[PDB]
């Protein structure tokens, strides 16, 4: 006899944002009370009967907490239902952001693993890794302390498309565990493969004199709707593919007016899946005189 | 969306005999989406220990479920199945007809 | 006889009412033999027919791992389908999946199947050649382009030609005494008046396996297919099935009507008539 | 036994 509690659009919410708690019980979204973990059996707001979902807006730090709901059950020894599943509202933006980096890198072969390392010069007690999206839950790790930084290694994988996307990480300090830092700079984690690798080539070719034009052509018999041109160490270009007479799919990346060059690979991708890339093309080295 | 209202059959596992243990079945099928509420009723009152089969579907993608409970039929007792579904404004009751 | 194995997946979003939910069931012919439900506590593939229960722990661990993986896959495919059709994140949607194989009496593959649906309508299907797809709309054409670029048909084909047939042959052995023994229907005819000049004859078939059956009413040998009311074949709850067929007849003409029953468990078709 | 489909997306 448990209600189902949920937060929308995200239980991880910036301060000043908005989150709605919904309590669904016996085919209804009404007539329920809320409780916080530290003070159970004492309803919040002096026992406010929520006749509708609870919209917290704008979100403040006082909204952060670990919630359960009980729905009105009129013929019962308490008059109320059992406690719902717990939902933890985490309010972000309350400390300087940590940093997030991928080892060995953010392009992850299908089936393989990647470490996402969160770290800060602030002594965070816990670190949270959150993948962008509606109704997405964070992973938590204790912060390890060494050499004046705290850090945590989040292991992601075996990589597949459900794990690809934009990640951010967060720190919390000892006595405000439901208050999170500002988010780290975002990191896009991309899965490469198993879509077949395209072909890379340059026009007129890979040897460019100063002041001459170089265009990089990514090509495939697969119908990629977009190609990503990726340079070793840089520069991340995207272009739509166009179908050619010989049935190849192709995008032409003009370089210049003074690109210095380097080794290039290209990847195909598809509409509405921006973090699923094909296998990398064979590399192509461009040298500007 | 394509929404399909449920078909309902109420019947016993074996030919009913007053005083002999049996099983009361309510077979629901042809419906979409899959959320559905099914109650077996005795004299209008919901029977408690009702089980149902695992959700599956037909080649046309509509769902079917069997709801069942052990019961000893009597002449004094009236059984039915009560079904509610988004395609139904109001719950639909099908009486168990022993004759057929 | 011929035999088939099918797996059916239902993946459902239900925003604000539950977590995204993944349900899988496995069938040999008309007999359900396994299930997985991500809503249970500690989801796992579980036996649903006695003849699978003595598969070892290596079987269930591999099945449970596969189902957990597919639940994660199809939870995300629901989000993808939202973008393909430009639908709100507040509504409830359903993906359905079917695959499996048909084998002949020698146990060799006759054909493979793999079809997908979104919100109860065809979405994409593997063709009979097991190496190409047919897409039902422009959203599914995106999926087709992706599955072509990833050579997904080759993986379906390897399974359908290999493990699918191999396991189906194993399950048919495990449950031979129930899966390959046709139980004939028990039959009778009932009579009920509807007025002072018409009555219903109802031909009953009970307790039969497998579910395939033909019930017909004839009058002077002519098939009354248009005047016959046939109910959907229905499960008895004990892995047998039930069906009936009814015709409305002028009172006094009942002797003209015969019910005909065909079923794998009958060595010859049955003819029935009603008698007071 | 069920089909094991590695990493396949719609
Ligand atoms: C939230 O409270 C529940 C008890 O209601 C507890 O089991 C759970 O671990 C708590 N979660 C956190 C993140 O503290
Ligand atoms: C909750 O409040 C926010 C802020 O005004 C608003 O954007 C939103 O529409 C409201 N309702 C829901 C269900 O989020
Ligand atoms: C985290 O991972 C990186 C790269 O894998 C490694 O160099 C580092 O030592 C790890 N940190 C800890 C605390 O294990
Ligand atoms: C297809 O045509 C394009 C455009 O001229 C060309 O770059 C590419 O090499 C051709 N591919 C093949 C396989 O002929």
């Amino acid at each position: 006899d448990k209600p189902f509690l949920s937060a929308w659009p995200s239980a991880v919410v910036p301060r000043g944002g908005h989150v709605t708690l919904r309590c669904h019980y016996r085919h209804r979204f009404n007539n329920f009370m809320l409780y916080k973990e530290d003070r159970i059996h004492v309803p919040i707001f002096h026992g406010r009967l929520f006749q509708e979902s609870f919209n917290m807006s704008p979100v403040t730090t006082a909204h952060a907490g670990n919630y359960t709901c009980r729905g009105s059950h009129p013929h019962s020894p308490t008059g109320w239902s059992a406690a719902s599943n717990p939902v933890v509202i985490m309010v972000t933006g309350n400390h300087r952001k940590p940093s997030l980096l991928a080892h060995p890198g953010p392009l992850v072969k299908s089936g393989e693993r990647v470490i996402l390392q969160c770290w800060s010069d602030i002594m965070f007690e816990h670190f949270f890794l959150h993948k962008e999206g509606i109704s997405k839950d964070p992973s938590r790790l204790v912060g390890q302390i060494h050499d004046g930084v705290s850090k945590a290694n989040f292991s992601i994988g075996p990589m597949m498309f459900a794990l690809a996307g934009t990640y951010r990480c967060y720190g919390s300090v000892t006595h405000t565990p439901y208050q999170l830092s500002a988010p780290s700079d975002p990191l896009d984690i991309v899965v490469t493969g198993p879509y077949e690798k395209p072909s890379l080539s340059a026009q007129p070719g890979p040897k460019v004199q100063a002041g001459e034009s170089v265009t990089l052509s990514c090509s495939s018999r697969s119908s990629y709707d977009m190609y990503h041109l990726s340079r070793e160490g840089g520069h991340e270009r995207r272009l739509p593919a166009v179908r050619k007479v010989n049935r190849t799919f192709q995008a032409d990346f003009p370089l210049g007016p003074a690109t210095h060059g380097g080794t290039y690979r290209c990847f195909g991708s598809f509409r509405h899946s921006p973090y699923e890339w094909s296998d990398p093309s064979d590399p192509l080295l461009v040298s500007v005189t | 969306m394509i929404q399909r209202t449920p078909k309902i059959q109420v019947y016993s596992r074996h030919p009913a005999e007053n005083g002999k243990s049996n099983f009361l079945n309510c077979y629901v099928s042809g419906f979409h989406p899959s959320d559905i509420e099914v109650d077996l009723l005795k004299n209008g009152e919901r029977i408690e220990k009702v089980e149902h089969s695992d959700l599956s579907f037909s080649k046309d993608w509509s769902f079917y479920l069997l709801y069942y409970t052990e019961f000893t039929p009597t002449e004094k007792d009236e059984y039915a199945c009560r079904v509610n579904h988004v395609t139904l404004s109001q719950p639909k009751i099908v009486k168990w007809d022993r004759d057929m | 006889g011929s035999h088939s194995m099918r797996y059916f997946y239902t993946a459902m979003s239900r925003p604000g009412r539950g977590e995204p939910r993944f349900i899988a069931v496995g069938y040999v012919d008309d007999t359900q033999f396994v299930r997985f439900d991500s809503d249970a506590a500690s989801p796992r593939m579980a036996p649903r027919a006695p003849w699978i229960e003595q598969e070892g722990p290596e079987y269930w661990d591999g099945e449970t791992r596969n189902m957990k993986a597919s639940a994660q896959t199809y939870r995300e495919n629901l989000r993808i389908a939202l973008r393909y059709y430009n639908q709100s994140e507040a509504g409830s949607h359903i993906i359905q999946v079917m695959y499996g194989c048909d084998v002949g009496p020698d146990g060799r593959l006759l054909r493979g199947h793999n079809q997908y649906a979104y919100d109860g309508k065809d979405y994409i299907a593997l063709n009979e050649d097991l190496s190409s797809w047919t897409a039902a709309d422009t959203a599914a054409q995106i999926t087709q382009r992706k599955w072509e670029a990833a050579r997904v048909a080759e993986q379906l084909r390897a399974y359908l030609e290999g493990l699918c047939v191999e396991w189906l042959r194993r399950y048919l052995e495990n449950g031979k005494e129930t899966l390959q023994r046709a139980d004939p229907p028990k039959t009778h005819v009932t009579h009920h008046p509807i007025s002072d000049h018409e009555a219903t004859l109802r031909c009953w078939a009970l307790g039969f396996y497998p579910a395939e059956i033909t019930l017909t009413w004839q009058r002077d040998g002519e098939d009354q297919t248009q005047d016959t009311e046939l109910v959907e074949t229905r499960p008895a709850g004990d892995r047998t099935f039930q069906k009936w067929a009814a015709v409305v007849v002028p009172s006094g003409e009942e002797q003209r009507y015969t019910c005909h029953v065909q079923h794998e468990g009958l060595p010859k078709p049955l003819t029935l008539r009603w008698e007071p | 036994a069920s089909l094991n489909l590695p990493a396949v997306s719609w």
